[PDB]
């Protein structure tokens, strides 16, 4: 899963089983770490029209 | 490919009300199975 944002360690419920989770776009909006039971939320880093 | 999901839950036939389950196990394994029975 290559993708870009603030990668914060989050409150997220993940069940045992729930490697990742997705927003209302089916984009990602969290993942477990592959080395930890730590759950990180990946904001899009910020944005906004100049 | 083989599957199992489930759930241990308290009771006072089968009930009324709702439930979800959990998997817990996920198998490559293959087995065509279209008969089965249970052990006691």
């Amino acid at each position: 899963l290559t993708g870009t944002g603030v990668l914060t360690e989050s409150n997220k419920k993940f069940l045992p089983f729930q490697q990742f989770g997705r927003d209302i776009a089916d984009t990602t909006d969290a993942v477990r770490d592959p080395q930890t039971l730590e759950i990180l939320d990946i904001t899009p880093c910020s944005f906004g029209g100049v | 490919y083989f599957k199992i999901y489930s759930k241990h839950t308290p009771i006072n036939d089968l009930p009324q009300g709702f439930s979800a389950l959990e998997p817990l196990v996920d198998l490559p394994i293959g087995i065509n199975i279209t008969r089965f029975q249970t052990l006691l």
